[PDB]
């Protein structure tokens, strides 16, 4: 019974390793515990102070995390890859049909009726089957920026929504950014 | 490869020792209670809990005196001497009172449990009790295990209470910070569920580890007068590595 | 045995004193009890840094707490629900008359 | 009434909000 | 030598994890090496190594 | 205790710099600026001789 | 089963040395390299606060 | 090229001179 007791002593150690990696996942130090997180990316001109595993917020409520920051020396603009969230940065059929019948009439409005050929919302049928698969709540002209969490805290990425009729698919590049505010060169002008 | 074979034989017997101690614990906590077992538990609360009350009280006062003296020197240079009660109470409640009170429990009440059970094994009171028809795991071992799981979380609350009283005594009454700002900054930033209850959850995990090691090493001892003394220094080493090892895992979950 | 049961009873008295000191002198526990508090809600565009169980003040006097903060991703403005109080924010018998006559007077003035 | 919605708000003011005010 | 080496590593891991959470809210994450080394050198390394 | 303090700083550098992502050059330069040898390192050895 | 005692004794010494090589790596002690770095230079008039091994 | 000298610099600005300017 030296083998029956040795097998229990190995099972206790493997259970103590599995509890360790479950604790690191819950703590946030390794892995990604959110909700079916898809991936977006964006290109800034100054990301000083932004670290990986940082925060992405929409109106103050956390919707994502940062993955990696690389430089790309041919254009010399940093490229921040961040993964957001499926549960609360998108919508489902009740809200999705609520913007299915919205975007058909608003894009084909009283102006755009007499602007194309007589399809009579035939092209509005084509656009809505491209809508439902992989769409976000981020409109086409929201801009992302690097904010600073108080007066002295760390830096995060803030998505400021506004306007917009089209919406962004899962995986695109947000095309309006602004980087961190260099508080050196603000005072350099003010003298 | 003469010592390499000795090193590999050493860590195999230690792996097998965790398997015996795991099956010994599942046999204690999964069994029915019996007759006269509550009165044996109240007797062992006197030997484990009340005997440890004097080392815990004086060591908590001495640690709170150092925290209020060192924490004043940091905070006075940034104009935040009113946050002295916040940093004294939050250092004890989440770091120092679960950990330092478990290192003095493993030394006093842990090493005395493995000497009492181990001398019952040498003088053959455990073999005489078994041949009568009484299980010594229920009569002897099981009151001593439950009295340590209850007494250590009751002793870190007394550790943290005198550490704050000792830090208030050097901060307010000797270095001269405002008394009303000491308690009001503490009542603002210290929460009960996140800071006080999370310190009790730590000391219940430590009390299970410190007592299961101390009880196992006396039962699976070597009934020989320097086989008992080898076991008493194994419960101080193995409990201190488990307290400091599980402390990193619990702060990364609770405060990370 | 009559001493050892007497001494264990003192170890439970000193534990109960220290849990009393930790809960009701060091924490904010005794100061969270609202008197027949109702519930309102507001809708913001930046709630960054606002935690649950935060504070609501009128003139510097705390009159409530904060319950829950969610997105509403159809309008994308954050929605905070907060619960106020009965005594410090709702009127009573004498005060209701003191605003009922003036609300008619502010209405049916010369203007 | 009890249970309504306060309809005039303004959110937090972080460091980038304080700067764009002064300019 | 084996209890002292492993216990010193586990304590430095907690100090760097707790000390980052304090300093990052006041914009002083560059003082992490100062507070880790000064907590050990004057308080924790004489005392905890004498209790083991 | 000198071996205790040396691995505690190595363990705190490993979680701070290599996992939480602070700058490595600012970790050691802030340490070499505020930590003195006679006042902080030798005063920790004088403690551990009294304790020993 | 001497071969099982011979193997677990080897893994303990292998893991014990590989911890030591990883300890001297996470510290200025030996190494501290950079991916084929060339070297530039510049001329200032005030560098007050700049220290070697900055970024 | 690798090894050259960047011939456009500007040094640091201490907080004493900042006040000096802001009188
Ligand atoms: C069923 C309940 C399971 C609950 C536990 C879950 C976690 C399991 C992991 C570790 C548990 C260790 C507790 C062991 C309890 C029995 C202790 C014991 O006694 O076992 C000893 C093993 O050492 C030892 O504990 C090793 C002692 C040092 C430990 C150092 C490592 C601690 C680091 C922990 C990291 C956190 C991981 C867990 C987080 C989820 C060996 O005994 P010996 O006397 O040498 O054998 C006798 C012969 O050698 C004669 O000479
Ligand atoms: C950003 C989020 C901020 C935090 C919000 C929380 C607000 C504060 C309110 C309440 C505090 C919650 C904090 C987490 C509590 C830790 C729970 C825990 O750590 O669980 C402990 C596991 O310990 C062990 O195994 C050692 C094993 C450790 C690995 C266990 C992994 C835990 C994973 C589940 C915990 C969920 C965490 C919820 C917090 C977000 C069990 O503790 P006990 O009940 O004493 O069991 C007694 C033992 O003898 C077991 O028999
Ligand atoms: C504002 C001033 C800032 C400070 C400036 C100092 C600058 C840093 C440079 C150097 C560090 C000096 C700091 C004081 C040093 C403490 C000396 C001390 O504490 O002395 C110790 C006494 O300890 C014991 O008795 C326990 C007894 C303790 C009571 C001893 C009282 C000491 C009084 C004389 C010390 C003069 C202090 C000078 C500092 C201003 C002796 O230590 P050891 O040599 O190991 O003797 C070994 C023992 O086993 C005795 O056999
Ligand atoms: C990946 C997750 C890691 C944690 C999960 C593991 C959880 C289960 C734990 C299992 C413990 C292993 C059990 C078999 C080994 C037996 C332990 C042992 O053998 O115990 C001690 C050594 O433990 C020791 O190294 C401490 C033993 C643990 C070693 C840990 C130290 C290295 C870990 C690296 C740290 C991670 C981050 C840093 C990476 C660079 C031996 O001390 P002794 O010299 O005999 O003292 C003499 C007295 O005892 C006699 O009077
Ligand atoms: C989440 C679920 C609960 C958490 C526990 C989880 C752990 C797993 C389950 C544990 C409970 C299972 C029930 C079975 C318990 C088995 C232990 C047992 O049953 O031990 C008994 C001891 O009594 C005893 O309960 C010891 C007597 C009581 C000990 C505890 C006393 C409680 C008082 C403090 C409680 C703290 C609450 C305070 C809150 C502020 C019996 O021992 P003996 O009579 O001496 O035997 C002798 C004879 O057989 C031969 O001589
Ligand atoms: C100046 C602004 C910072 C406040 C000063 C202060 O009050 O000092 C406190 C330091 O001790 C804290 O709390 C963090 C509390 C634990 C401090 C680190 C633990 C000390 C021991 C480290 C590990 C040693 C292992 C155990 C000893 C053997 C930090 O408290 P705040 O920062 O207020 O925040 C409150 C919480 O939300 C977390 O921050
Ligand atoms: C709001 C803040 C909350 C804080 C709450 C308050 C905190 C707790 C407050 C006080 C706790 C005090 C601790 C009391 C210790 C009780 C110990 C005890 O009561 O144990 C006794 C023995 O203690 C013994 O050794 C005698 C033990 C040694 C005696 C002590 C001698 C040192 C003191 C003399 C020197 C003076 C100090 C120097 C000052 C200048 C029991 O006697 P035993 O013969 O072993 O057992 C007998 C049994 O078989 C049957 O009865
Ligand atoms: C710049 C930074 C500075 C830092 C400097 C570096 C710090 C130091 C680095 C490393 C120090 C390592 C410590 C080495 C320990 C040496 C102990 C030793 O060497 O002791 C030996 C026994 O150790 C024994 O028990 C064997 C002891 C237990 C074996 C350990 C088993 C646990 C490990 C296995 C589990 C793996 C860990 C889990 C990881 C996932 C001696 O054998 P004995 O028969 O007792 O005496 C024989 C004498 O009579 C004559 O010879
Ligand atoms: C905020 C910016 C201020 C720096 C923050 C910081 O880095 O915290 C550092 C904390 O380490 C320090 O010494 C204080 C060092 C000791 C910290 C407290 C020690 C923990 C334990 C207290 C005593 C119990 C003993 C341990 C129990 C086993 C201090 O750094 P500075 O203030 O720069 O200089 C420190 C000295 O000059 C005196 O002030």
């Amino acid at each position: 019974s030296r083998t029956s007791e040795l097998a229990v002593g190995i099972f206790v150690i493997i259970f103590g390793i599995a509890l360790f990696f479950l604790a690191m996942k819950v703590s946030g130090l390794v892995g990604t515990n959110l909700s079916d997180g898809y991936t977006m990316k964006a290109q800034f001109d100054n990301v000083n102070g932004l670290k990986p595993r940082a925060k992405v917020t929409m109106s103050g409520v956390t919707i994502g995390r940062v993955d990696s920051i690389t430089l790309d020396p041919v254009t010399r603009l940093a490229t921040v890859t961040f993964d957001l969230d499926g549960k609360l940065t998108s919508f489902n059929a009740e809200q999705l049909k609520e913007v299915q019948k919205n975007a058909l009439d608003e894009l084909r409005y009283s102006s755009d009726y007499t602007q194309a050929t007589p399809a009579q919302q035939k092209t509005m049928e084509q656009q809505l089957i491209s809508n439902m698969n992989s769409i976000t709540s981020i409109d086409e002209d929201a801009y992302i920026m690097v904010a600073t969490n108080g007066l002295l805290g760390e830096k995060y990425l803030k998505i400021v929504p506004g306007g917009g009729l089209n919406y962004l698919k899962r995986g695109d590049t947000i095309s309006n950014t602004q980087g961190t505010m260099d508080l050196e060169d603000l005072i350099s002008k003010f003298i | 490869m003469n010592t390499i074979a000795w090193l590999g034989r050493l860590v195999i017997e230690r792996i097998r020792g965790i398997g015996v101690a795991a099956l010994m614990l599942l046999q204690i906590i999964f069994s029915l209670p019996s007759a006269g077992g509550f009165g044996r538990f109240v007797y062992q609360m006197h030997r484990v809990g009340v005997m440890s009350l004097l080392i815990i009280t004086v060591s908590g006062l001495f640690i709170g005196l150092v925290l209020g003296l060192q924490g004043y020197s940091i905070l006075v240079n940034v104009g935040s001497e009113s946050m002295l009660g916040t940093m004294v109470s939050l250092t004890l409640l989440r770091e120092l009172a679960p950990v330092v009170a478990a290192l003095l429990f493993a030394g006093r009440a842990g090493s005395a449990l493995t000497a009492e059970i181990g001398s019952m094994k040498q003088s053959e009171q455990l073999a005489s009790m078994e041949m009568i028809g009484v299980d010594p795991l229920k009569q002897i071992v099981s009151p001593r295990l439950w009295a340590g799981i209850v007494s250590l979380p009751m002793l870190t609350v007394i550790f943290a209470a005198i550490g704050i009283v000792g830090g208030k005594l050097v901060g307010v009454d000797f270095l001269g910070v405002d008394e009303g700002s000491f308690w009001s900054g503490m009542q603002n930033n210290v929460q009960f569920g996140h800071d006080v209850v999370n310190g009790i959850i730590k000391s219940i995990v430590f009390a299970l580890l410190c007592t299961w090691i101390a009880v196992f090493q006396g039962y699976a001892c070597d009934p020989t007068p320097e086989g008992i003394a080898t076991a008493m220094t194994r419960t101080v080493v193995y409990s201190s590595l488990c307290v400091l090892g599980f402390d990193f895992v619990l702060t990364a979950v609770m405060f990370g």
